[PDB]
């Protein structure tokens, strides 16, 4: 395919995005690169703002699925892939419980030879001590599987999931995820048959950075028909 | 995509209170741009810079009110102006770019490094 043929080595990664939760406005610019070879990401992000006045692992999700790896027998159901070098809008409501909710839009397209993930962020309804805006969260994260099915009627894909977030206190905070991805572009694009995504995901911190930051590495992998 | 080169100018000798300025200039076009600084004891450290597309600026906290940085994208340079320096400013100052425009802040995101320039506040004959 065209789209698949973007993605056969490393191909550097951008990724910027505009925050307002509760009010509370903020701008996060990150960089890295994706193999879909292997299925891998590697990204640090920086808020250029300041405080990061939530959590970091609320926003691991909303940080370019394109690069999944798909199994061989697999690849006419990427549409992430198939719908390059055009690209995706990819909108997203994340309803975390018993408190706010993310709305999400993202355009992630080519630039270039660099991909681009440009994201816009508005948090509301948040309890201003709830575990988001009270920093109540550890900082790790699990893994999870990533339902897909095709949408014929936007020529796009339905896609959702549950995230859970460990809390400092031994709980656990739910916040389900719900997204939405059509192309921008004309070009053909594949619609696949129901399947997920299995993700891996590890947090870190590098020592030498001085702003807040985050260092996010993710393992994704296609599974689900046979 | 490599082999750009900076170059160093500035920097020297002042007595305590005084202000020095430090330059770098490219060889092309770059990134984020920044100085990072290294006493003799310890290994480099970033002092200030700015992203490539100046929208995003920097400070160490020890620094904040008295340098100021500032780029010329067009002549490919850069400078860092410093005031108000006191005794544990003395360092050697390294100019630092890179290939992208994020302003990280550490050592090994930068992927060009100049010479470094001596800056000495003291005032010692």
């Amino acid at each position: 395919s065209k789209g698949e043929e973007l993605f056969t080595g490393v191909v550097p990664i951008l990724v910027e995005l505009d925050g307002d939760v509760n009010g509370h406005k903020f701008s996060v610019s990150g960089e890295g690169e994706g193999d879909a070879t292997y299925g891998k990401l590697t990204l640090k992000f920086i808020c250029t703002t300041g405080k990061l006045p939530v959590p970091w692992p609320t926003l691991v999700t909303t940080f370019v699925q394109c690069f999944a790896r798909y199994p061989d027998h697999m690849k006419q159901h990427d549409f992430f892939k198939s719908a390059m070098p055009e690209g995706y809008v990819q909108e997203r409501t994340i309803f975390f419980k018993d408190d706010g909710n993310y709305k999400t839009r993202a355009e992630v397209k080519f630039e270039g030879d660099t991909l681009v993930n440009r994201i816009e962020l508005k948090g509301i309804d948040f309890k201003e001590d709830g575990n988001i805006l009270g920093h109540k969260l550890e900082y790790n994260y699990n893994s999870h599987n990533v339902y897909i099915m095709a949408d014929k009627q936007k020529n796009g894909i339905k896609v959702n999931f549950k995230i859970r977030h460990n809390i400092e206190d031994g709980s656990v905070h739910l916040a389900d995820h719900y997204q939405q991805n059509t192309p921008i572009g004309d070009g053909p694009v594949l619609l696949p048959d129901n399947h997920y995504l299995s993700t891996q995901s590890a947090l870190s911190k590098d020592p030498n950075e001085k702003r807040d930051h985050m260092v996010l590495l993710e393992f994704v992998t296609a599974a689900g028909i046979t | 995509m490599a082999d750009v080169q900076l170059v160093e100018s500035g920097g020297g000798l002042v007595q305590a209170g005084g202000s020095l300025r430090l330059s770098c200039a490219a060889s092309g076009p770059t990134g984020a741009m920044a100085w990072f600084r290294q006493a003799p004891g310890k290994e480099r450290e970033f002092v200030g810079g700015i992203s490539g597309s100046e929208t995003d600026t920097y400070y160490v906290d020890s620094v904040k009110g008295r340098f100021t940085v500032d780029r010329d994208n067009v002549k490919n340079t850069v400078y860092l102006q410093m005031n108000s320096l006191k005794p544990e400013d003395t360092a050697v100052y390294y100019c630092a770019a890179r290939r992208r425009i994020t302003l990280f802040t550490s050592r090994t995101d930068y992927d060009f490094w100049g010479r470094g320039t001596q800056v000495t506040v003291g005032l010692e004959v």
